[PDB]
């Protein structure tokens, strides 16, 4: 399906811009102008996410979600992802509020944990829904 | 309801059309009294408002039954998700449909997370 | 407070994309300063929502059915002129195609709302902290 | 018949009052009463004209309408009214839903439109 | 659910609006404007109310409904209102013919619903909104 | 349509009632139009009791009613019920009292008027 | 019937009104006071024959009567009275228009030709009515 | 407004002949045929309001009466007459409606209560309407 294509694209493109400019790292904590860019860019890997989830939930008639989380929850709760990808996503989610929102109570080390860490999360939302 | 005059009249009178939905009472079990029935429509482009209205009309008069049609390029965020929600397909591509179901679910999902506690003052 | 807070993000936010953007010379080029302004602009937005929401609710003006309606609202109110009710909606509208759509977002309007349409934002912030 | 004669006083007064209070339409959209008002008394002179025609259609047996839009269908079939006119009046009909913001546009457009519809009505009823 | 939220809203906004222009009453009684703006205002209340009804009837799989004032037996059927405020959003039925009797004679009609039955749809989406 | 509720209720709430007329559509079903009664009482009924009383009727009919004090009503409305009206209750006597009031009140008023309608009916 | 027995009485309750008033005639030409005696008890008469030819209408579903005197007119097309009397009721009726409603140009010569001549259509009219 | 100038008139000439006829009272109530003039003429007075009142409503098409006294309802409706006044001329008609349809039921304490404080109201009535 092309919405899927065009999302996991997306996805892709976009941790692909996390790393790059997310490099060494060191000018991380400080400089916020390449904050501002991985800040964006998880973003738009975690609104793809949403999309891809938003529109399984409907074509299996799984319910409509009115909300990000609640549409992960309906991908856990009839099994096409595990629930350990499931709340792990929702954390990005999560974590992109903070981030977007409310950066002045952004821990950024959480950030940086997933940038190294976390973002094995969309990999293996890919893999699965492909 | 005769959904291949709907069609037909839509069609024939709305340029460059994509979608036609029936919402509302009329699809799931239909409701009798004098309730509407309810149609959107996505176009290429935004349909003249009075233009609408008089389309409405000309179904209404086709239908016997009071029409509300709602042009979805133009449609609250609210009404786009119960069209999503609750709407029967009755024309137009499975890809147009999916993009626009895609579109106002994510519009959505935001608009509540935006307004969550204007709604949750009125319901208390 | 609520206000005070977003109203301190705007400035903030409008003080960011003013360095980053600086002169107009490489932006249309390099990705990473492109990605500053497009987020800071959405922040701008999105705070200038939830200011537009908070006084929805302590007022009762009614329940936005769409992001632009936060604004429609104040306007049917008198709190705002429906002018700049329309340039704030017209923020909306690209908030909504930079969140869902990323790559259609033409970036000669992002330009052109750098250059002339800050002042929309610093004209609300205005009003709204005028009463 | 007095029905036939209250109603066609009622779609006058209705029509007089809608135009003394649209006005030029300077006020129209920013005063939501002068707009409750004008739509009020579109829907009494909607409604006043499918009495009319009710009455008409049992009067002179045409048949039993089965909706308001029929009302006027026998009459146009029976060549009492055009079949324009006709339509014209069905279209009217619609306003019943029209009070339950930029519907404003369409009460503006049948102010300026439509209103000669319901005064043609009455003329070639006055007719008889 | 958004329907019956929005008619919630609609009723609340139709009861400040017959409020705010029947006001102290003094006029009201010969500015056939006002009259109209009230009367309109009043059966908006009275559709939304019967709409509410029949979302719930539907959603609840209490029936399917007879008739607008068999809406709201149902209602009173599964005790979801009283019987009385049930009698009374029925007496409210009428008002949608109240507009086309052709005769003052109606008009104390409606400053009695004002000033007495004003207060039944305020009671009704009270009751609602506990959900 | 169910005339002893009709009738029923209309002794229980009107005192001195004498005469009750059913006109309209329904003493002539037809659609959704309201159900008109006409009633005539020794006194004249107080307004907005009889505005309940009709939406009392209007809950037990489960349809919109229409109650007319004859005693108030205009004379072109008694004549409409003198002429088409099914008689529900009352006697004989107090119908044709009624009707013979009416149909003369009426036919002076048509002298008076009938410049104002002809001018009115173009 | 008893409303046709009450306006029966009442128009000969009317006449002998109109003729122990009018007297011998002498004065009745001059006297205002006589001639509005006079012309309201024609009227009362008048009214209880209309309000018997409305009754009988009605009671016999015979036709609306589109006025006072059209009352007279659907009586007479069913055959309960004559064509002639019919006639003489209806011209009363515009007689008590013209003395009631606009006297100044009434003439007092016919009032005083009714009640000489012309009572006996109120008396043929009761006789007619009663023998039913 | 040639119509209303000679019902004018008409009500003014009608009003001395009440007043005329009516006297000190003392009589009234004992000769049926001073009662016959007095009603007459009250009626002739109500009546030529009823012209007034329906003249002026065809000319400014102010609607369309539904009773007789309806006539009077829509001049006030339209500030054309006092609210006290069209009451007043109202409750005239009904007296009149009595006097025309059942005379036997007038209340002739009320005929004399209308004679002594009542006829200026059509005296209210006239000059009101005249300076139009």
């Amino acid at each position: 399906n092309d919405i899927i294509i065009n999302k996991i694209a997306t996805i892709k493109r976009c941790i692909k811009r996390i790393q790059q400019v997310y490099g060494d790292g060191s000018q991380f904590k400080q400089d916020f102008t390449l904050q501002d860019s991985v800040i964006l860019n998880l973003q738009r890997c975690c609104e793809a996410c949403i999309d891809i989830a938003n529109h399984i939930n409907r074509q299996q008639q799984l319910g409509i979600p009115q909300s990000s989380r609640d549409s992960f929850t309906l991908l856990a709760q009839n099994n096409l992802i595990t629930q350990p990808l499931s709340d792990n996503l929702k954390k990005m989610v999560g974590l992109r509020n903070i981030a977007v929102h409310d950066y002045q109570e952004l821990n950024l080390d959480i950030v940086v944990h997933v940038v190294q860490h976390h973002l094995e999360d969309f990999e293996q939302f890919i893999d699965v829904i492909k | 309801l005769n959904e291949n005059k709907i069609i037909k009249l839509l069609r024939d009178n709305i340029p460059k059309l994509q979608l036609i939905y029936l919402f509302g009472s009329y699809s799931q079990g239909t409701q009798h009294r004098n309730s509407e029935i309810e149609i959107a429509v996505l176009a290429a482009d935004t349909l003249d408002n009075i233009a609408r209205w008089e389309l409405a009309q000309k179904l209404a008069s086709a239908l016997d039954s009071d029409v509300d049609l709602v042009d979805l390029r133009s449609a609250s965020t609210v009404l786009c998700q119960q069209v999503v929600t609750q709407g029967k397909q009755l024309w137009g591509t499975q890809q147009d449909d999916e993009l626009f179901a895609v579109k106002t679910i994510s519009m959505y999902q935001h608009l509540q997370a935006e307004r969550q506690a204007i709604i949750d003052d009125v319901m208390a």
